């Protein structure tokens, strides 16, 4: 009957029926085979625990995020994601709902083909459409011009769209944020003597990354005021009771977004990808991308973002130009709220692929 | 649909058990029986899951169903044994009241775990009927 | 036809058919050859008295507990134990009953092989399974997460198991308690001027260890109130009518469990092996070990345990992190009550060894 808007979220897979409220299920996904020997009689235990239970039960498993820098390394686990979700989360048969899948703005061939082909034959969804993720937040943002910044663990992207034609000469995929920010944070968590280094042990870090990191007004003076004794330190309580007091690194980690010099990695800050993308768009259009800059993805929820970003862009940007950054609340469900609108657009159900026509035309139609 | 029926029955037995354990030494025989009645019901849940598993067609779901139902016997066996020990332990005055309270608590924890195992089984059973 | 749950108790060997209450046979193991010349002609008397007659006939024999450091010293006496129990206690054919044998958590190779191999070839047991002692107490404690302390004369052990994957890198065998506590107790029984030197004379000590000893709340302060004259002394009556009045040593001996520097053995108090074993386990799991600490073995019956243990651990333990150590009444049959649960589980009867697979596959891959 009803369509299901299903986002292959980078994190943080999101699922919820077509509108108007929220994803029924959002979860970090994760599959983990159990690292330690079992002495349970039965044994009676899942071959791999998927999320959620593997994020209640960490450690006795080996967590594997299946989508590595946006690339689905084995779809065997992806299919198990789909099946687990559809059956034991959302509780539905894929044959019943025409589905909507999302993908990234730029991904290699045949990532979307192999997905599409397997998903049609395995789950036998009757009809489908596969959207690049940035575009759905455009429909979500309800703006008619502007550059979309889609940032989740572990792949960011920067897409310029004008009314209502895309800007191919300016599409940027940055592989930077966020799992590497997680790894970097872990590297500066060794600096406070806490070595939660194993892959599983990383998840807690991600939670301190959610909750405790902050973004400053400007680096140099926050580095200065860090030299001031005044307590930037915030206390995390750890799942063994331990209390961790972090501060310098607390504003240090996000600064990477402005300056990748911390990782070193040879890509420029959002600052420059903005400028350089704007300066790969036509002059006339440069007027209206300025003040239609749209950030996204759950990671962007750090309060000094965007006005750090604003102030940084204003420094490189030409004088008197109107620069304004559009920031939704709860950007993690931005995408999902995009998707809901799309699949609702009649008559563009008849621009959704249908299994019989797929039977006739195979992967050729996909592109 | 006896799985839904059994899940509701299990909940009613657990609501009553919670009530019996708030009561006195007069609930001794009843507690032993409560554990017996729970054990009969678990044997029915296990039985139904094995019968449904035979008619099931997807290997993953069948396996996942087999994984969860195989722990139910062991918990039901532990309940019968630990209840026989606790039952025979009441009526003795040498043992401490705190240790006696802890035996009631442990039994409650085990019952809660049994109920959780059934809860997970119900969740998987509900999903399996789709396919 | 019914299975027999038969425990190689380090005490206090325990045997009883499957369920539902207790071992039908419990005995302190002992075989003793007669130290003195028999003059009443013939004399129709056994080469060695097994228990119980050897605990009537203390002293005219030389008592030998066969499991030495928990290891079967010679199977000549062990097999005679097995036969004595099966025939002359339980009254059962080893050929008839599928049996269940228990073993310890950690022992050298090949004592369990050699045991099994001899037991299959000598007693021609049809089917068998061999379990480590800690695990049976988990089913005997209706638990599936937590650290198990298995303490009998003279080997204690410390096993962490988590829902229900075991932590090998946290399994500790301490040879500390209790038979050395018996030996130390005898040494501080010389302080009240009564000699108990011989092998036999040690049993009476064990009985005063059972009945008379107690555990305090804090050593320095119990030592303080010991200096107070007030009646701490308890009067034992001895088999030649003698009245022994013990008090200081009455709380002193068990306190050794928290302080082995008293014996002098380098090994650390159970307190510290607990903390260090908890702190040898993964962080997240530390949450559910805190309050799933299970002590065991008949020795653990001393009233200052466990809140002594609690109070000591709480001083080293993380702030406001809930812990509870309390374990069942009647811990000596805890294990036995374990065994009953195990062996009833079909189909895991077919995870027992069968004589045909013993014939075909010998004692390979036993471990
Ligand atoms: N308050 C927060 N602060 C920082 N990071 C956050 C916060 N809440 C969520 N995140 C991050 O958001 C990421 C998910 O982004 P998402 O919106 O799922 O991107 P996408 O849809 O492109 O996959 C997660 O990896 C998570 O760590
Ligand atoms: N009341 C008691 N106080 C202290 N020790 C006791 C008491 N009753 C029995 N014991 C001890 O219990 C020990 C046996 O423990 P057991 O349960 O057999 O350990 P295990 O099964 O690991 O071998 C004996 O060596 C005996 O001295
Ligand atoms: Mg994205
Ligand atoms: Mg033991």
């Amino acid at each position: 009957t009803t369509a299901l808007v299903c986002d292959n979220g980078s994190g943080l897979v999101k699922a919820g029926f077509a509108g108007d409220d929220a994803p029924r299920a959002v979860f970090p996904s994760i599959v983990g085979r159990p690292r330690h020997q079992g002495v349970m009689v039965g044994m009676g235990q899942k071959d791999s625990y998927v999320g959620d239970e593997a994020q209640s039960k960490r450690g006795i498993l080996t967590l594997k995020y299946p989508i590595e820098h946006g690339i689905i390394t084995n779809w065997d686990d992806m299919e198990k994601i789909w099946h687990h979700t559809f059956y034991n989360e959302l509780r539905v048969a894929p044959e019943e709902h025409p589905t909507l899948l999302t993908e990234a703005p730029l991904n290699p061939k045949a990532n979307r083909e192999k997905m599409t082909q397997i998903m049609f034959e395995t789950f036998n969804v009757p009809a489908m459409y596969v959207a690049i993720q940035a575009v759905l937040s455009l429909y979500a943002s309800g703006r008619t011009t502007g550059i979309v910044l889609d940032s989740g663990d572990g792949v960011t992207h920067n897409v310029p769209i004008y009314e209502g034609y895309a800007l191919p000469h300016a599409i940027m995929r940055l592989d930077l944020a966020g799992r590497d920010l997680t790894d970097y944070l872990m590297k500066i968590l060794t600096e406070r003597g806490y070595s939660f280094v194993t892959t599983a042990e990383r998840e807690i870090v991600r939670d301190i990354k959610e909750k405790l990191c902050y973004v400053a007004l400007d680096f140099e003076n926050e580095m200065a005021t860090a030299a001031s004794s005044s307590s930037l330190e915030k206390s995390y309580e750890l799942p063994d009771g331990q209390v961790i007091t972090i501060g310098n690194e607390r504003f240090r980690c996000p600064e990477t977004l402005f300056q990748p010099s911390f990782i070193g990695m040879e890509s420029a800050g959002i600052h420059e990808t903005t400028y350089n993308s704007i300066m790969k768009c036509d002059i006339d259009i440069r007027k209206d991308l300025y003040a239609n800059n749209v950030m996204s993805g759950g990671t962007t929820m750090y309060p000094g973002i965007a006005d750090r970003m604003q102030k940084e862009i204003t420094a490189l940007a030409p004088s008197t130009m109107k620069i304004k950054i559009i920031a939704p609340p709860e950007r993690k469900y931005s995408v999902w709220i995009g998707g809901s609108i799309l699949a609702s657009l009649s008559t563009f159900q008849q621009m959704w692929i249908t299994k019989q026509e797929y039977d006739e035309a195979g992967p050729s139609i996909v592109h | 649909n006896d799985i839904i029926a059994a899940a509701k029955r299990m909940a009613l037995l657990m609501a009553e058990m919670s009530r019996l354990v708030r009561g006195g030494s007069g609930n001794k025989r009843a507690l032993i029986q409560c554990a017996k009645d729970i054990a009969k019901a678990s044997d029915e849940v296990t039985r139904l899951a094995k019968e449904v598993a035979k008619q099931c067609t997807d290997k993953r779901i069948r396996t996942n169903l087999l994984q969860v139902c195989e722990r139910i016997p062991t918990i039901s066996t532990q309940l019968k044994i630990l209840s026989t020990v606790k039952a025979t332990m009441l009526g003795r005055t040498n043992i401490s009241d705190e240790e006696s309270e802890q035996a009631t608590e442990m039994l409650v924890h085990n019952a809660q775990n049994l109920m959780q195992s059934v809860k997970e089984t119900v969740r998987e059973a509900e999903a399996a009927s789709i396919k």
